[PDB]
């Protein structure tokens, strides 16, 4: 008992590296690949429900997961740190913004506080870094529609569009090519849908692919009517029957 | 094999042994010799002090630690403070909570469980000291022996130190005669002198050379050193 | 190279071994214990001309009873003198007298034990007088260990200074003979020469208490020494 | 806190090294109880006879006895006294057997989880009557225990567990308690085939329903000797 | 709760962090400081590895303790905050509660009793820092020098420099400097001080600065061209056939 | 109790009275209320009995750790602000105490300091401290001059004692006399009201208030 | 109650401090100082409760040196006044809150302004031309409502003070043994010693 | 946090390494105004160009940092910065000075050289901002926790090359736009890229603001930088 290693785990070499956040982002290229795509009326979130055995569900295990009612989150590397990394983003969003201001936070300052968490774990005494990488779409009233990537070492930045994992280089190439400052969602929803076919070796349905919009709001998602001034989240996660409908005409 | 396994108290070597504890019982051997025995109304405890120079002391190495119970030490000195002061409480705990005299075989069991504790716990390092404990209780009189490891044993005698093997064979075999030196305290003392003599190269026991102390029936415990000790010489 | 508190196979403390060879490495010191008094004295050792001599304080006093010499890194010394002076203080406001000389340093070796990272770098000869058992000589290593001796010397000098301690030392000392010895012996094992400026002579007497002498007073033995020895 | 690339615990697997070590100890099931023995090793002459008592009560009504380093054994009765005593004050009733085993498993286990303790280097054989029958367990350096009809341990372990073998196949209808001890007495004599170097001095405990109203007590005088007996006849 | 201990003995029984300390200070510029019949003068050198520097705002050498004591320093410049802070932060506590400013002896006992607490703590390492400490006690004429180094040690001195090439200009100290005359003279006193720098600063231009301490909180930092008129005056008349 | 001390041409004249109560019950007459703390410093008592005796027991205590650290004798302004400070420490807890600590040093000359458990400190040249102090003031005050010869001013300090012994029911006993000047301080005896009344009386003609 | 003014004029302030220190029955002292220096151009007054009053404004002495020391910089008025604000206000919440009430008197170099602080043990502060602490206020006040001008004199604010303390000594039941009173202008802080007989 | 034989910080020497590969920031001093220029590490078309901020931080209104190393382990020391700020306008209700504010997080950096066995941060900043006692101010701090004084400065990539640059063409008498004009002209000739655009560059002026005697900080927008690209001919 008692936490005996109380020194970084995370340290200089003397050519300037930090080992084990190297080692993490490695850890990262190993993952499935995951990718989001910024249009002018939403964003588009997406990855690959990589399954171990078909007798496994895959509608149980959550890959794109809501973090506020305006904000997803999707990754790549080890599930198991993802998820953990989920739940305490989740309650940091309460903790240290809504139960402050009665609102929930905008995407950037949520990614901010994803990143503090991850960079705590570079620089803390007795742990290894997350081995992941996330990928953070949201909206807010005054920043509207954005996209960022966080990683192992708890950098963020925003991106039109991008992806992450194992065949990253062939999709932001591809990406590249197909994205103009006008795209409207289905547009994105369309291109996302195209980029991932690349990753992708085996089957390619709506029951492998997990994909979720931030778009409009919407009203019969909220779960009651009488107070007019809010319309609901605007985060959508599609249901296999969209998805495959969408792959008909592809 | 006997590579990165004394690192710490808390590592176990290939073969099942905890060097590190190894290590400490052989500060022991290294310590000056001290002698244990018993009879039935008296326990008696001799202990040969060593001196740094010709100009400077015996280190006592006898330490009261109630009226009706003392201990004699080979090894460091400074661990002999600490676990005596350890019993001196307990001790007391006994006398001022119960209002009852600590028994001897309960007092082994507190040191034998302070001393596991140093044998598994990491940044701490195991006892440097073996002790003799007489007492005198409520079923007679006592001998034991305590080694760092938390190894404790009741005897009728013993020695533990330099040569302290010549001491222990003397007395395997004067066993049928001291035990039964009953309501004589001088001839038991006697007995104890005659016992560290077997496990001396070194020379002549002289006046500031030799510690005794006993405890028994009538008798609290007492340490004795110099002119209260030239009658035994 | 595994630990602080770890045992050689030789059963012997790995960092009380090394602070034992640190305080080899250490300005001399003597101490000399008669029936007229105890006397204490160390060597200087300035490193350069350009340091005031009379800044090096290696002899302090504890109480009026009871001073220290010492000899190591002299640093490490700072709070054992500290504490060594509220033990002693502290005793005499629990009980209204005056602390044994033998109790104030196993209070000091019972600090020496806390091993804080490191053992001290120092070891210290502790003198003084009390009513029970008069004046003593202790020598206090950093193990927790301590000793009385009638005469002893540490630091870098003292083998041979022991050696002729051994032969010089009988029980019938008057005090201004053990003061002459101490600066004698000090004369043969010091790199320099001996004067009042990089030698400083102390005693404790039952009457007048601890007193470091001024250099003017031990001048004046180091020509009487001189003398004695011209004769002889 | 180290796996070996096999799966194993290299630390544990080092301390059931000084285990397999240790002086022979056993525990035997009957009917209505358990019997426990041990070979107490005669170091020298000096030794008190009867004075170095290895056996250890917990509660009342439980025995514990062990093999390897007596005072990782002695650290663990204690917690096991602790555990019991704070079971009985929350739920009145004396701790269950198979409850005491949980709760040495459980301590024992933790010291297998974290660097910088070192695990236990004792197997422990304990048990005792409760409010449904007599159980006997045995508990290794890892935290594994489970139930025995009989248990062995030490360094004689294997040939004692041939003899334990043997009477579980010649009694399916089960063992008396009187009987057991004297059988007790058989094994230790027969187990210190393998540590003969040195004289030993026999120790026995019992917990039978009908021979100790269901709690621990030593087997002394007239007891001990009959079995002393009856085992040196059954070896000239 | 990290308290691995770092300032370990090593078999011939030297603590290599404390010594490694040392190696940091004389690596460090140099400082020095010498003291006069009525005065103490500290004076230090600075580096080239820029000089596109502004000099209003960084940090000088010399720095206040009280207004009666400044202490300069050689090596870890980041080490020496630390040190300074706390040296002030006593100065304040030593008034307020004894009703007097400090003692310079008192004020250098207590920095280097802070450095000797970090030899012997765990998950600390020594300060890369040893200190010149310079002034006179309140209501006292007799001036006052000393030095700290990362053991512990203190003592003082008639004049002292450390870091970088100290061992040249304590040569040119120890020849120098008469015990039975010190430089009665201010002015004289500033001379031994830029002599002795310029050993090894090079021009004392950009790089020697210099701070006097008289009694009563009298302490004057110089210009660089009041500098200058001592660069002049030792170059051209000392350098006679 | 009364205590006081004044400073005067000739130093300090600190004196006391010896007389300890619980409630109506004279518990002691011959209570020593002065402490010497070293040869140069003194300490008075009044207010509770054990708190006075403890702290300015421990202040002497904390008084001599000063010599051996700084090698030099305590300031009084340092010795009162120890026990200034530490009573200030309890503040609210309910410790009873008003003292003087007096003394002479090179740098300060003669000193006076009152401090009471309020943790008032006070630098002055007179003061009288205890439930007699007004009864103490009256005569201290208007006989005192600055010009007043040391035989004089001894007198005065056990004269005011005397008069506060008489009036005030909570005072008496005896009076302890002390002289403190550049040498450190003496001791002028002490002088049992059950004679000195009687003596001062005839001698002096005063106590016209008193039968017989 | 002890008494404690202070009058900002054109170009100082002025401080003046009641010397009676009284225990119970008893003046013990006629010629104490209720003031601390806190920088060569700030000057802090206090009264209160008995031992609080000195033990924080030593306190607040103690910071502020450190901070001139530090930065080798005086602190404005305006800032040591702040400090000591949010020093109270801390206090009042505390297991046990200093009882003193303080003005902070001082001269703003960088302004060349004087400046007169008030602040009572709650740490409510306000800045004001005139101030007082206790039942002092309740005559002086309306006294230099009607006498006070904003572009006094040192010379002529130091005659409405006289009026101040004569008012006090014909209205207040209590001897406060008259005011020691200090001018803090752009030379600093002095000590007019002479005010009682003159 | 241990030292080499040599008398070195291990952890804080390899992370002045590790900063060397960090874009270029400059800071450069006016009579009347600092600037504020550095260079985003090698960069995507994708990349958001319009609400991105990695390399100059707003610590108050009169103090802005530029950084060179990690990102994130920065993110930490600003927000704990931006506190010390406001904590001092608190107490004393008086904006910051530049130096106290740098001084802090210059002895937090130091803590993590002498205690705790953790690592320190990988960054390095340069300060520009505003008191009235010194005025425009420029400040540099390393993870060794040392923090010095500027007239010009630059850190991360290409220090040597810009160094020697800005000593050629500084004179103490420059006005602001010619020290924007430098600053650009310095990037221009140590970067890595074919040549400087807009979207790899962040830029800050910290000036008199034209009429008023208030200060003003400016953060310039995508499209400022691109114009300010133009004028200098660069384009
Ligand atoms: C050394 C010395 C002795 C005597 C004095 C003068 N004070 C005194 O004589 C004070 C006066 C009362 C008082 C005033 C203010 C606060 C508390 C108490 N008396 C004192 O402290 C008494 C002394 C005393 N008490 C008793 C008995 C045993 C209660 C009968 N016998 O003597 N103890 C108390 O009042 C007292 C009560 C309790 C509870 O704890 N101490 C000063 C200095």
């Amino acid at each position: 008992m008692t936490d005996r290693y109380s020194f970084s785990l995370t340290t200089f070499s003397p050519s300037g590296k930090l080992g084990q956040i190297d080692y993490a982002l490695t850890a990262v290229k190993q993952g499935v690949t995951s990718l989001g795509i910024k249009a002018t009326n939403g964003v588009v979130i997406a990855t690959e429900k990589k399954s171990s055995s078909p007798l496994a569900m895959s509608e149980t295990l959550s890959k794109v997961s809501l973090l506020t009612p305006d904000i997803g989150a999707v990754y790549s590397g080890m599930g198991p740190d993802y998820r953990v990394l989920v739940d305490k983003s989740r309650k940091v969003a309460h903790t240290s913004y809504k139960r402050i201001y009665g609102e929930y936070p905008p995407t950037k300052l949520l990614v901010s506080e994803v990143a503090k968490i991850m960079q705590e774990a570079t620089q803390s005494g007795g742990v290894r870094p997350f081995g992941v990488s996330l990928l953070i779409a949201g909206h807010d009233e005054f920043n509207g529609f954005s996209l960022y990537q966080v990683d192992p070492s708890g950098s963020y930045f925003p991106w039109k569009a991008t992806a992450i994992g194992k065949g990253s280089v062939a999709a932001k190439t591809f990406l590249e090519k197909r994205w103009n400052d006008e795209l409207e969602l289905e547009d994105a929803i369309h291109i996302a849908l195209l980029t991932l076919k690349e990753s992708v070796e085996g089957e390619f349905n709506g029951d492998t692919i997990e994909l979720a919009i931030i778009g409009d709001e919407n009203p019969d998602l909220l779960g009651y009517t009488g107070i007019p001034t809010d319309k609901g989240p605007r985060f959508r996660k599609l249901t296999s029957q969209e998805i495959n409908d969408r792959l008909e005409a592809l | 094999f006997r590579n990165n396994y004394d690192g710490d108290t808390v590592t176990f070597s290939p073969t099942g042994r905890l060097f590190q504890v190894e290590y400490a019982l052989e500060a022991i051997k290294q310590g000056s010799v001290t002698v244990g025995l018993r009879s039935n109304t008296h326990a008696v405890l001799v202990a040969l002090k060593r001196n740094a120079d010709e100009l400077s002391s015996y280190q006592k190495k006898i330490i009261k630690c109630d009226e009706h119970m003392g201990l004699s030490l080979a090894g460091l000195a400074p661990d002999a403070r600490v676990l005596s002061n350890y019993l001196r409480q307990q001790c007391n705990y006994s006398s001022l909570v119960f209002n009852r005299k600590l028994a001897v075989e309960r007092a082994g069991h507190l040191l034998c469980d302070k001393a596991q504790k140093n044998t598994q716990s990491y940044g701490g390092r195991p006892y440097g000291v073996g002790l003799l404990i007489i007492g005198y209780d409520k079923s007679g009189a006592h001998l034991l022996e305590f080694q760092p490891s938390g190894n404790v044993t009741e005897l009728y005698g013993t020695a533990i130190g330099a040569r302290s093997q010549g001491a222990k064979t003397y007395l395997e075999r004067t066993l049928d005669t001291f035990i039964k030196i009953d309501g004589n305290p001088d001839e038991l003392i006697k007995a104890g002198v005659e016992a560290i003599s077997q496990s001396l190269r070194d020379e002549s026991l002289t006046v500031d050379n030799l510690s005794i102390a006993i405890v028994g029936k009538d008798t609290p415990f007492t340490i004795y050193d110099g002119e209260a000790v030239a009658k035994y010489i | 190279d595994r630990g602080v508190s770890t045992f050689s196979p030789e059963g012997r403390l790995f960092q009380v071994e090394y602070s034992l060879e640190a305080i080899k490495l250490g300005s001399t010191a003597i101490g000399i214990a008669t029936k007229e008094g105890v006397v204490l004295g160390v060597e200087k050792r300035a490193t350069s001309p350009l340091l005031e001599s009379d800044s090096i304080e290696k002899i302090v006093e504890i109480d009026r009873h009871i001073g220290c010499a010492m000899s190591g890194l002299t640093a490490d010394a700072r709070s054992m003198i500290e504490h060594a002076r509220t033990a002693a203080v502290t005793h005499n406001l629990y009980y209204d007298e005056d602390i044994n000389v033998e109790s104030l340093t196993q209070s000091v070796c019972d600090l020496a034990l806390r091993f804080m990272s490191r053992p001290f770098g120092v070891a210290l000869l502790i003198a003084g007088h009390d009513a029970d058992d008069g004046y003593q000589l202790f020598h206090a290593e950093p193990s927790g260990t301590f000793y009385r001796y009638n005469a002893k010397a540490i630091g870098s000098g003292s083998e041979g200074a022991q050696a002729e301690l051994l032969n010089e030392w009988h029980s019938s000392l008057t005090l201004k003979e053990a003061e002459l010895l101490v600066l004698k012996i000090l004369k043969q094992v010091m790199e320099e020469k001996l004067d009042e400026n990089n030698a400083q002579l102390s005693c404790i007497t039952k009457q007048d208490g601890f007193k470091i002498y001024d250099n003017e007073k031990t001048a004046e033995l180091i020509k009487e020494l001189k003398e004695k020895e011209a004769a002889e | 806190s180290v796996f070996s690339p096999d799966g194993r615990n290299f630390q544990v697997e080092y301390a059931v090294k000084a285990v397999e070590n240790g002086t022979t100890s056993i525990g035997i099931k009957c009917n209505d109880g358990v019997v426990f023995a041990v070979e107490k090793l005669i170091t020298s002459k000096l030794l008190v006879p009867q004075k170095n008592v290895k056996i250890q009560v917990v509660d009342r009504h439980i025995g514990c006895v062990y093999s390897g380093l007596i005072p990782d054994g002695r650290h663990l009765v204690n917690r096991g006294r602790e555990e019991a005593a704070s079971f009985k004050k929350l739920y009145k009733t004396p701790i269950p057997i198979p409850a005491f085993a949980d709760r040495l498993g459980q301590y024992v286990q933790a010291h297998t989880l974290y660097n910088s303790v070192r695990p236990f280097g004792v197997s422990t054989i304990f048990g005792g009557v409760d409010k449904n029958g007599a159980h006997l367990y045995m508990l290794e350096p890892s935290g594994s225990y489970w139930g025995y009809k009989g248990a062995a341990t030490g360094k004689g372990r294997q040939s004692a567990k041939a003899e334990l073998e043997k009477l579980v196949d010649h009694h399916p209808e089960g063992l008396s308690a009187r009987e057991a001890v004297k059988q007790a007495a058989k094994i230790i004599y027969l187990a210190h085939e393998d540590n003969k170097e040195k004289d030993f001095e026999l120790e026995i405990s019992w917990c039978s329903l009908s021979e100790t109203n269901g709690l621990h007590k030593f087997v002394k005088g007239d007891l001990l000797q009959e079995a002393i007996d009856f085992a040196q006849k059954e070896i000239n | 709760g990290y308290d691995r201990a770092l300032s370990i003995f090593s078999p011939d029984g030297h603590i290599f962090q404390v010594e490694y300390a040392l190696e940091a200070v004389k690596r460090g510029t140099c400082a020095v400081g010498v003291k006069g019949k009525n005065c103490v003068v500290l004076g230090c050198e600075r580096r080239s590895t820029l000089k596109l520097q502004d000099t209003r705002i960084t940090p000088s050498k010399v720095s206040k303790i009280d207004s009666h004591v400044v202490l300069s320093f050689s090596g870890l410049n980041a080490d020496s905050r630390i040190l300074i802070e706390k040296a002030r932060v006593e100065a304040q506590s030593h008034r307020l509660t004894l009703e007097d400013p400090v003692t310079v002896e008192y004020l250098t006992r207590y920095v280097a009793g802070v450095q000797q607490r970090y030899t012997q703590s765990g998950g600390v390492r020594p300060f890369g820092v040893s200190t010149l400490i310079a002034g006179f006690d309140p209501r006292d004429d007799e001036p006052k020098l000393y030095q700290t180094e990362p053991s512990g040690i203190y003592s003082s001195w008639s004049a002292q420099t450390i870091g970088r090439n100290s061992k040249t200009v304590r040569e040119f100290l120890e020849k120098n400097y008469d015990r039975k005359e010190p430089p009665a003279t201010v002015e004289e006193c500033v001379k031994l001080t830029v002599r002795s720098l310029l050993e090894v600063v090079q021009t004392g231009a950009k790089n020697i600065e210099i701070t006097v301490v008289k009694p009563d909180s009298d302490i004057v930092a110089l210009s660089s061209e009041e500098i200058n008129q001592y660069v002049t005056q030792i170059e051209q008349e000392k350098q006679e056939q | 109790t009364t205590t006081l001390a004044f400073r005067f041409q000739g130093g300090i004249i600190v004196a006391v009275d010896s007389r300890a109560t619980a409630g109506n019950w004279v518990a002691s007459q011959t209570v020593k209320k002065v402490i010497e703390i070293n040869p140069f410093l003194l300490g008075t008592m009044a207010g509770g009995a054990a708190d006075c005796q403890f702290w300015e027991t421990w202040l002497g205590s904390q008084c001599r750790l000063h010599e051996l650290r700084e090698k030099e004798r305590i300031s009084v302004a340092a010795a009162s602000k120890i026990l200034s400070n530490l009573v200030y420490q309890y503040k609210g807890a309910g410790l009873s105490m008003g003292t003087m600590i007096c003394g002479y040093t090179r740098k300060e000359g003669p000193t006076i300091y009152y401090v009471d458990s309020d943790g008032t400190r006070l630098k002055g040249d007179i003061f009288c401290v205890g439930s007699g102090q007004t009864f103490a003031y009256g005569v201290l005050d208007s006989n005192y001059k600055w010009d007043l010869s040391v035989e004089d001013a001894l007198y005065l300090g056990k004269r005011s004692i005397l008069a506060a012994a008489h009036r005030d029911a909570y005072s008496g006993g005896s009076v302890n006399l002390y002289h403190v000047t550049e040498d450190g301080w003496i001791y002028h005896g002490n002088h049992d009201v059950g004679e000195l009344f009687w003596k001062v009386k005839e001698e002096e003609g005063s106590f016209n208030n008193v039968i017989g | 109650m002890d008494i404690i003014l202070g009058i900002r004029v054109q170009d100082s302030v002025i401080l003046a401090s009641s010397k009676a220190v009284t225990r119970g029955i008893s003046v013990l002292k006629d010629s104490d100082d209720k003031t601390r220096q806190l920088s060569p151009h700030t000057l802090m007054s206090f009264a209160g409760e008995a031992g609080d009053t000195v033990q924080f404004a030593e306190y607040i002495q103690a910071n502020i040196q450190l901070y001139s020391i530090r930065e080798d910089y005086e602190l404005s008025p305006q800032a040591v006044s702040s400090f000591v604000r949010q020093e109270l206000a801390k206090s009042i919440r505390s297991r046990r809150p200093y009882q003193v009430n303080v003005l902070i008197g001082g001269y703003d170099k960088k302004k060349n302004k004087p400046e007169l602080y008030q602040i009572d043990y709650l740490g409510t502060k306000v800045e004001l031309p005139y101030g007082a602490h206790g039942y002092s206020g309740f005559y002086t006040f309306s006294l230099l409502d009607h006498h006070y001008r904003p572009d006094m004199t040192t010379e002529e604010g130091l005659d409405l003070l006289k009026l101040c303390v004569q008012e006090l000594e014909k209205r207040m039941p209590m001897d406060f043994k008259g005011v020691i009173v200090k001018i803090v202008d752009k030379d600093g802080i002095r000590q007019v010693d002479d005010f009682q007989a003159q | 946090t241990i030292f080499s034989p040599e008398g070195r910080l291990y952890q804080v020497e390899y992370a002045l390494e590790s900063i060397s590969h960090a874009g270029t920031a400059i800071g450069i001093m006016a009579s009347d105004g600092i600037v504020l220029a550095a260079e985003r590490k090698v960069t995507s078309t994708l990349l958001e160009q319009d609400t991105s901020t990695e390399k100059l931080y707003k610590l108050n209104d009169k103090i802005a940092v530029a950084v060179a190393g990690l990102t994130a382990d920065a993110e930490i020391l600003i927000n704990t910065a931006r506190i010390h700020a406001q904590n001092y306008l608190k107490t004393y209700n008086e904006d910051i000075p530049v130096e106290i504010l740098v001084r802090r997080l210059s002895d937090i950096k130091q803590g993590y050289t002498q205690h705790g066995g953790l690592r320190p941060f990988g960054v390095s900043f340069i300060y520009a901002g505003y008191d009235d006692r010194y005025g425009y101010q420029l400040y540099t701090s390393n993870p060794s926790g040392n923090y010095t004084g500027w007239k010009a400065i630059s850190v991360g990539a290409n220090t040597s090359a810009a160094q020697t640059l800005l000593q050629m063409d500084y004179k103490d008498d420059m006005k602001v736009d010619d020290a924007i004009e430098l600053a650009l002209k310095t990037l221009s000739k140590t970067t890595d890229s074919s040549a400087l655009t807009y979207d790899r560059l962040e830029f800050a002026t910290i000036r008199k603001g034209a009429n008023d005697g208030e200060v003003y900080q400016k953060i310039f927008k995508p499209q400022e930088i691109k114009d300010i690209l133009v004028k200098t001919g660069i384009t």
